[PDB]
C-alpha cells in the first residue's frame, strides 16, 4: 500500500531533470570539436557549528507545523530546547570558532 | 642444595635430580601406602 | 509530570551555570566553577532523599520510571561526578586546559548516566546512552595533545560509535519484533515466544550493555583508555559509566526480556567467567598504576555479575551493594593516582616505592583503597564480596563463586604488590621521591578537594563493612521493585 | 516491495558497514562506515514503522534521534581525528597502536 | 500502478549497496566521501517509498548537507600525499573480516525470513508532521529535551578538541614535577 | 630435598602457570582498534549460535 497522495510525478520529474545534463552533455558531445593547501582548522569548525545547528532547525521543523495544535505546556518545553542551544551559540562566538 | 651442603656433617653425596624423584615415589608412596592401609585396617 | 526528574534536572541548570561562567568570567570563573558543581551534585544528591518515599510513579507518559532502584543508580553517578569533581580541580587545571569546560562535558555524561537508570523507551535508552558515551570520548581526549589520550578517544569512538549501532540494531529489532512498542513494559507483553528473532535482539543490546560494564569479549577499549585518558575520567568511567551499563542490564534484561532469561543468564557467566579470569591474572602483568586498576575494573565487574545471573532478590541486592562500596574503592584509589601523578610525574608501580614516610597519608588511603578491592577484612570490598557469595551460594552457582573466590586470591597478589611498593621497601630502595617528593602542603589550588575526597572516602572504605547494616537496608529496598 | 527485502537490504548494508570496520585502514573511512551502521538501524526502523504501526509513527520518531545521534557522534568524531592528525601526522589506523598491551 | 513503486524500490535498493561498496572497496578515500553521500541519498530516497517524507527530508538536511560536508572537509584536511602502500602489513587479517561480515549477514536473512512479523493492515501517514511533532511533546519529550544537552556539549567538545592552540602554547603555568601544558601528567616511560 | 623440591615445586608451579597466563592474554590486546572491532562482532555471531539451542 502507499497512500502518500502527490507522488505520482515524483518519479517521472525525477527522471526527466536527470535526462536534462545527460542528454545536453550527449547533446554537446555530437556538436563540438608546491600544490598545498595550509591545515587552518576553519573549514572543519564552521562545518561543525553547521552540524549543531542543522539538527537544531530539523528538531523546530515537527513544532512549528504543530504549533496551535499543542498548547502553552508544549511551546515552554520547545523553549527549554532553544534557549541550551541559544548558549551553543553564544560558546560559538566567545571561543573563536566561526572567527575565520 | 648448594646451601644445602655446608661444611658440617650433611652433602652426603646423593643429591643429584636422578635421587630427588627415586626418593619422592618411596616418601610420597609410604604416606599413601599407609592412608591406604589405614581406611581398610582400622575398620 | 516533572518532579520525578527533579535530581536530574538541577544537575542540567549548574551545568549551564558553569558553562556561561566560563564564557562570562574566563578563567578567572575556575576559582569557584567546581564548588558551584559539588552543591549542584550535593544538591542533586539531597533531592533523591524526598524522592525515596514516594511510591514509585512512572512519569513522562510511561518513558521513565522513578522507582527505588532509579534512584539508587542515580545517586551512584552523582556521587561519581562528586568524587571526579574533588579530582579534576588541579587535573586539568595543570595541564592549562579550561577548567569549566571540562565539568561541562564531565556533567553532560552525569545527567547522561542518571537518565539512563529510570528510562524505559527504547528512545531514550539509546538516547541517554549517546550523551553518556559521546561525551566520554571528549574526556579521554581532553587534554588533546599527548599522542596517548588521542590514541585513546579513537579506540573508544570507533569501539563506542560500533558497539551502540549494535545496540541500535538489537533495540530496533524490539520495536520490530513487537507491533510498534518503544516501551519495554510495553514490550515484554508482546514478545514471549522465544523465537530466533528474541535471540538475536539479545545479543545485538548486551554486545552494548556489556561494553559500558566491559566484559571480555567486549573490554578490549578499557586498558588503552584507562591508561591514555586524564585519571579523573578514568576514576569516572570505572563506577559511573560501568554503573550506568548495570542500571541499564536491570532495567533493561528484566523488563524487555522476561521470557527469555535463561540465555542471557548462560551468555552473563560466560561475560563473569572470562572477565574474573581475564581481569585478575592479566593485572599481574600489569607495570602501570593506571592499567592495573584498569584491568580491576574488568575484573570487579565480573564480581558484580555473579549477583546479576542468579535472579534472586538477595542476587540483585549484592551486586548494588558491591557498586554502592565500589564507588569508595574506586574513588579512593584513584584519588592517591592523582595525587601521586601531581606531585611527581610518571604515576606508575615501581615508583610509588620508599614511601610512607614522606606521604603517608597517601599510603593509608591508597593501602586501604586496594586492600579492600582485594576483599580482606574488615573493610567495605571484604563485606562486598561475602554479600556476593552468600547470594551465590543461595540459588545454585556453585562454580561462580568457587571462580569468584579463586580469582579473588590472584586478585590480592597484584593490590598487594603496589602496597609491597609503598610501605615494606627499605629507604634506601625508592627510584623516583629519593629526596625529591615536593613536601605535600594541602595549601595550593585543589588539593583541599583532592585532600577532602580522599579522607572521606578511605573512612567510607574502612567503615562501610562495619557500619554496613543501613547501607544493606537501603540496598535492599531498592529490589522489590525488580521483576 | 515488502517488508522482508527492507530489512535485508539493512542487514546487507550492516555487513557492509562491518566489513568497512575492520578491513579500512584510514581513521575516517572508519568513520564512513559507521555511518553505514547507523543507516543500517535506520532503514531497518522506518521499513518496521511503515508496515508495522503505521498509525502512530514510533519509529519515525525514534529514527529522527538516531540522524541526530550520528550527526553529533561524526562531529565528535571528526574532531577526534583532527586531534590525533596535529600531533602524529598521519591517518593511518595501522599506526596507533602504541598502546598495546 | 504498483509495480513503478517496485521497479523504483530495487533501483534504489542497488543504488545504495553499491555507493556502500564504494565507500568500502574503492583505494581512494575522496571517492569513498563523494559516494558516501550516494549512500544517503539513496536511503533518502527509500524513506519516500516508506511514507518517511518528513525523515527523507531530514537525512538530506543532515547526512547529505551537514555529515557529509563535515566529513569532507575533514578530508580535504588530511591528504599529506602519503599512502605508503603497506597492504601485508601484518597478515592477511582482511580475510578474517570478510568472515564474519558473511557470518552476520548469514545470521540475519535466516532471522529476518522465519521470524512471523505482525505488520498491520491499516491506513498509515495521517499527513505525517504533525503526528512526529505531537510525538515530540508527549511521549517523545524527554529524548528531545535531552538531545539539547548531547548537541551543546557536542558543539563543547568537538570545539576544544579541534582549536587551534593559539592563545598560550609555550605556557609553563606551575609546577611541581614538569608537566607539558594540555598533556595528562602522567608522563610516558619504559620499565 | 624431597621438601623444597617436590612439593615446594607444586607450590612454585601455581604461581607460575598463572604469571604466564596472564602474560599471554596480555598479547591479546595489541593496539589495532580494527581487531577490538573483529572481537565485538565475532562474539555477536557466537552467542546466536550459542543460545538457539
Amino acid at each position: 500500500v502507499f497512500v502518500l497522495s502527490g507522488y505520482e510525478y515524483f518519479l517521472g520529474f525525477l527522471i526527466i531533470c536527470s535526462l536534462v545534463p545527460v542528454l545536453a552533455l550527449a547533446a554537446s558531445a555530437l556538436l563540438r570539436p608546491g600544490a598545498w593547501i595550509q591545515f587552518n582548522v576553519r573549514y572543519y569548525m564552521f562545518a561543525l557549528v553547521f552540524v549543531i545547528f542543522d539538527v537544531e532547525t530539523v528538531f523546530l521543523y515537527p513544532w512549528a507545523v504543530a504549533f496551535h495544535q499543542l498548547g502553552l505546556l508544549a511551546f515552554i518545553e520547545a523553549l527549554i530546547f532553544i534557549a541550551i542551544l541559544v548558549v551553543a551559540l553564544v560558546y560559538a562566538w566567545r571561543k573563536r570558532a566561526l572567527e575565520w | 642444595a648448594t646451601d644445602f651442603n655446608r661444611g658440617i656433617m650433611k652433602f652426603d653425596g646423593a643429591d643429584s635430580p636422578a635421587m630427588i624423584a627415586i626418593s619422592a615415589v618411596l616418601i610420597l608412596g609410604f604416606i599413601a601406602g599407609l592412608i591406604w592401609w589405614a581406611l581398610h585396617t582400622a575398620y | 509530570n516533572a518532579g520525578t526528574i527533579l535530581p536530574e534536572t538541577i544537575l542540567i541548570v549548574t551545568l549551564l551555570v558553569v558553562l556561561l561562567a566560563d564564557l562570562i568570567q574566563g578563567r578567572q570563573a575556575d576559582r569557584w566553577t567546581p564548588y558551584f558543581a559539588i552543591v549542584g551534585l550535593g544538591g542533586a544528591i539531597a533531592t533523591m532523599i524526598p524522592l525515596w518515599t514516594q511510591p514509585a510513579t512512572i512519569s513522562f507518559f510511561g518513558s521513565f520510571i522513578s522507582d527505588h532502584l532509579s534512584l539508587f543508580f542515580r545517586g551512584l553517578i552523582a556521587l561519581s561526578a562528586l568524587g571526579t569533581i574533588l579530582m579534576s580541580i588541579r587535573y586539568v587545571e595543570q595541564t592549562g586546559s579550561s577548567l569549566g569546560e571540562f565539568m561541562t562535558i564531565l556533567l553532560t555524561a552525569t545527567v547522561g548516566g542518571m537518565f539512563i537508570a529510570g528510562a524505559q523507551e527504547l528512545v531514550f535508552i539509546f538516547v541517554a546512552l549517546e550523551t553518556l558515551s559521546i561525551a566520554s570520548y571528549l574526556l579521554t581526549g581532553y587534554t588533546k595533545r599527548d599522542s596517548r589520550s588521542n590514541e585513546a578517544a579513537l579506540k573508544y569512538l570507533l569501539i563506542g560509535a560500533a558497539s551502540s549501532a549494535i545496540f541500535l540494531y538489537g533495540s530496533s529489532l524490539l520495536y520490530g519484533l513487537s507491533g510498534g512498542h518503544t516501551q519495554l513494559p510495553a514490550i515484554a507483553q508482546a514478545l514471549s515466544s522465544e523465537s530466533l528473532g528474541l535471540v538475536v535482539a539479545l545479543v545485538f543490546v548486551i554486545a552494548g550493555i556489556s561494553f559500558k560494564i566491559s566484559a571480555v569479549p567486549f573490554h578490549q577499549w578499557t586498558p588503552d583508555v584507562y591508561e591514555g585518558a586524564p585519571t579523573p575520567v578514568v576514576a569516572f568511567l570505572s563506577v559511573g559509566s560501568k554503573a550506568a551499563g548495570f542500571a541499564l542490564a536491570i532495567r533493561f534484561l528484566t523488563l524487555a526480556f522476561p521470557s527469555v532469561t535463561d540465555q542471557w543468564q548462560l551468555i552473563f557467566t560466560v561475560l563473569a567467567i572470562l572477565s574474573m579470569i581475564l581481569g585478575n591474572v592479566v593485572a599481574l602483568a600489569q607495570t602501570s598504576m593506571k592499567r592495573m586498576l584498569a584491568y580491576s575494573s574488568i575484573g570487579q565487574a565480573g564480581f558484580v555479575m555473579i549477583g546479576f545471573v542468579v535472579g534472586t532478590e538477595a542476587g540483585y541486592a549484592s551486586m548494588l551493594f558491591y557498586l554502592l562500596v565500589y564507588l569508595f574503592m574506586n574513588l579512593g584509589a584513584f584519588t592517591c593516582v592523582i595525587l601521586f601523578s601531581l606531585r611527581t610525574g610518571t604515576d606508575q608501580i615501581s615508583e610509588y616505592a620508599g614511601l610512607y614516610q614522606k606521604d603517608p597519608l597517601l599510603t593509608l588511603g591508597l593501602s586501604l583503597c586496594l586492600l579492600s578491592l582485594g576483599g580482606i577484612p574488615p573493610l567495605a570490598g571484604f563485606f562486598g564480596k561475602i554479600y556476593l557469595f552468600w547470594a551465590g551460594w543461595q540459588a545454585g552457582a556453585y562454580g561462580l563463586v568457587l571462580l569468584g573466590l579463586l580469582t579473588s586470591v590472584i586478585s590480592i597478589y597484584y593490590y598487594i604488590r603496589v602496597v609491597k611498593m609503598m610501605v615494606v621497601k627499605e629507604p634506601q630502595e625508592m627510584s623516583e621521591a629519593v629526596r625529591n617528593y615536593p613536601e605535600v602542603s594541602w595549601s595550593s589550588f585543589g588539593l583541599r578537594p583532592l585532600q577532602v575526597g580522599l579522607v572521606m572516602t578511605v573512612i567510607a572504605t574502612s567503615l562501610a563493612g562495619i557500619l554496613a547494616n543501613p547501607l544493606f537496608n537501603l540496598v535492599n529496598t531498592a529490589v522489590w521493585d525488580v521483576p | 516491495m515488502q517488508l522482508t527485502y527492507v530489512l535485508i537490504l539493512a542487514a546487507l548494508l550492516f555487513c557492509i558497514g562491518i566489513y568497512g570496520l575492520v578491513t579500512s585502514r584510514n581513521a575516517v573511512r572508519v568513520l564512513m562506515s559507521i555511518e553505514l551502521l547507523l543507516n543500517a538501524v535506520n532503514l531497518n526502523l522506518i521499513g518496521f514503522a511503515n508496515y508495522l504501526d503505521g498509525q502512530q509513527i514510533k519509529g519515525q520518531v525514534f529514527a529522527v534521534f538516531v540522524i541526530t545521534v550520528a550527526a553529533a557522534e561524526a562531529a565528535v568524531g571528526l574532531a577526534i581525528i583532527l586531534a590525533i592528525y596535529r600531533n602524529r601526522d598521519t591517518v593511518d589506523m595501522e599506526k596507533f597502536n602504541l598502546l598495546k598491551w | 500502478a504498483t509495480l513503478t513503486q517496485t521497479i523504483t524500490f530495487f533501483a534504489l535498493a542497488a543504488a545504495v549497496i553499491i555507493a556502500a561498496l564504494g565507500v568500502v572497496l574503492l583505494d581512494n578515500v575522496v571517492y569513498s566521501a563523494f559516494l558516501l553521500g550516494g549512500v544517503f541519498l539513496s536511503i533518502a530516497g527509500l524513506y519516500i517509498l516508506m511514507n518517511a517524507d518528513f525523515v527523507s527530508a531530514a537525512q538530506i538536511l543532515i547526512y547529505v548537507g551537514a555529515v557529509n560536508v563535515l566529513i569532507l572537509f575533514a578530508i580535504m584536511l588530511v591528504n599529506k600525499r602519503e599512502t605508503y602502500t603497506p597492504v601485508p602489513g601484518r597478515w592477511l587479517r582482511q580475510g578474517g573480516a570478510a568472515v564474519v561480515s558473511l557470518g552476520v549477514f548469514a545470521l540475519l536473512t535466516k532471522m529476518i525470513l522465519q521470524t512471523p512479523w505482525q505488520l498491520s493492515s491499516v491506513p498509515p501517514t495521517p499527513d505525517s508532521i504533525t503526528t512526529i511533532g505531537q510525538h515530540f511533546f508527549s511521549d517523545f519529550l524527554l529524548p528531545f529535551e535531552l538531545a539539547s544537552v548531547l548537541l551543546l556539549m557536542a558543539l563543547i567538545g568537538a570545539v576544544v578538541l579541534a582549536r587551534r592552540e593559539l592563545v598560550l602554547e609555550p605556557e609553563p603555568i606551575l609546577g611541581e614535577e614538569v608537566v607539558p601544558p594540555l598533556e595528562l601528567p602522567e608522563r610516558p616511560r619504559e620499565p | 630435598e624431597v621438601d623444597y623440591n617436590v612439593v615446594d615445586g607444586v607450590v612454585n608451579l601455581t604461581g607460575f602457570v598463572t604469571m604466564v597466563t596472564g602474560e599471554g592474554l596480555k598479547y591479546l590486546q595489541n593496539g589495532r582498534a580494527q581487531f577490538y572491532a573483529l572481537i565485538v562482532l565475532l562474539a555477536v555471531l557466537g552467542f546466536v549460535i550459542f543460545s538457539v539451542q
